[PDB]
């Protein structure tokens, strides 16, 4: 398994 | 002699069948355009000048009049979207191209001005201006041996209006634009002045701001070790773009990740993750949470460069939402660490700031967290122990909060609270 | 972005 990586909009928006 | 006219007279001046009297009104205009408070661009527009003074602009044989409506139309694109639009219907796009041309160098900077508001608009006004074949010209103007002789100013605004020629998504810029900007943009990034550097450093964050691709072009133009030099930056105009922008490679492939690291960024983070500004903080946790999100030795690299008693500072004490950045950083290195880094992480002291934030009320912290604890759990299982983790979550009164969650709205959440209390606190 | 020339 692994962390899944997060644009800025997926973070902010 | 030009100052507070009346629009009424800018125009009977304009309509003169006289050069010297349409200069005195568009400078009239000009000045109007130029006041502090509320100018009256939506008046000038209503009037029907937006025409005249695009019709200005060629009149090579009179310079004045040239800049003067150069800067009238500047002032009236620098508005609303609308007030744009009505620089651009009035034909204003290739006018302004071949002023670029221009020998007098206040009119060549008014056309770059010009124009970086017009693509500055969106998208569709960005590659309007590209089809009218505006970078040609633009990067003509930064054809020189050494970048220090052109003027201050004028260096700037040509900057700015590349960056806005590398903004906005929906779609992205053209892809041979952005190739043909590229090695002009690594070149201001290497320039001495701060506001080249900042306004480098967006159209950068611009551009790597979208799919792998689009971060691939950037980054096979080897400027991650300057972004990283602009990170140590002591102004904070320029690290919030180089952050920006490294926290966007950082989305991109596991490659694109490491190229981030070997540049050594990770040497810059424990600043960034205590900076004064909550938005550095908060951009510095989640590009942190992208790295936590890649390959083991890049998990590792953040644990050798003692990053993780920095994520249990911001996840102890942070704005809210440097907090839920905090949370996914450790979601994402419990999801893909090895048990060894797991248990570091648990001896640097994440259990106790972890329960805490499950009173926030953010069903999306919850979820986050929640995982984090069944990937704690799962490490805990391969070890034996279970018991050790469940007293310490007892201990900080976290088996309080996850028992308080089986009741909560969220199916997720009551589902997740309900597995972890009948497998580990029963 | 925009900005006006004052």
């Amino acid at each position: 398994s692994r962390g899944q990586k997060r644009s800025f909009s997926k973070a902010f928006g | 002699g030009t100052v507070n006219w009346s629009v009424e007279d800018i125009v009977k001046g304009i309509n003169s069948n006289n050069l010297e009297s349409q200069l005195q009104a568009t400078q009239a205009a000009r000045k109007l355009l130029s006041r502090e408070k509320q100018p009256p661009i939506d008046n000038i527009i209503r009037a029907g000048l937006i025409p005249k003074f695009v019709s200005f602009l060629g009149k090579t044989d009179c310079s004045p009049i040239q800049f003067e409506s150069a800067w009238a139309l500047t002032n009236i694109a620098s508005g609303t979207s609308e007030q744009t639009k009505a620089v651009v219907d009035g034909g204003a796009i290739p006018a302004f191209i071949s002023l670029l041309a221009s020998p007098h160098a206040h009119i060549s900077e008014q056309a770059v001005w010009a124009l970086g508001n017009i693509a500055g608009d969106g998208s569709a006004f960005r590659d309007l201006v590209i089809k009218h074949g505006a970078i040609d010209p633009l990067l003509a103007l930064l054809a020189v041996p050494d970048l220090s002789t052109l003027a201050c100013g004028y260096l700037r605004n040509l900057t700015w209006t590349l960056s806005n020629l590398c903004r906005n998504k929906n779609p992205a810029p053209p892809l041979d634009a952005v190739e043909q900007i590229l090695p002009t943009l690594v070149r201001l990034l290497h320039h001495n002045d701060p506001e080249v550097l900042a306004d480098s450093c967006w159209a950068i964050s611009y551009l790597t701001d979208g799919p792998n691709e689009r971060i691939e072009m950037v980054v096979k133009k080897g400027v991650v070790p300057q972004l990283v030099k602009l990170l140590g930056a002591t102004e904070l105009p320029i690290v919030t773009p180089a952050l920006r922008a490294i926290g966007n490679i950082v989305t991109g492939t596991d490659e694109q990740t490491q190229k981030v690291i070997d540049a050594g960024a990770l040497a810059v983070f424990p600043s960034l993750l205590t900076n004064p500004k909550t938005n550095i903080q908060k951009e510095a946790t989640w590009t942190m949470s992208n790295i936590t999100a890649g390959r083991q030795d890049q998990i590792q690299q953040v644990v050798n460069h003692g990053l993780v008693p920095f994520l249990v500072g911001v996840l102890s004490k942070a704005d809210f939402k440097t907090q839920k950045e905090a949370a996914w950083a450790i979601t994402n290195y419990t999801s893909g660490g090895t048990v060894e880094q797991i248990v570091y992480l648990v001896h640097c002291g994440i259990i106790e700031p972890l329960m805490n934030l499950l009173s926030a009320k953010d069903t999306k912290i919850i979820q986050v967290i929640l995982d984090a604890i069944s990937n704690i759990f799962q490490a805990a299982e391969k070890l034996g122990e279970t018991e050790k983790l469940s007293i310490m979550i007892e201990e900080c009164g976290g088996l309080d909060k996850i028992e308080a969650l089986q009741r909560h709205e969220n199916e997720s959440v009551y589902k997740a609270s309900l597995n972890l209390i009948e497998k580990y606190f029963s």
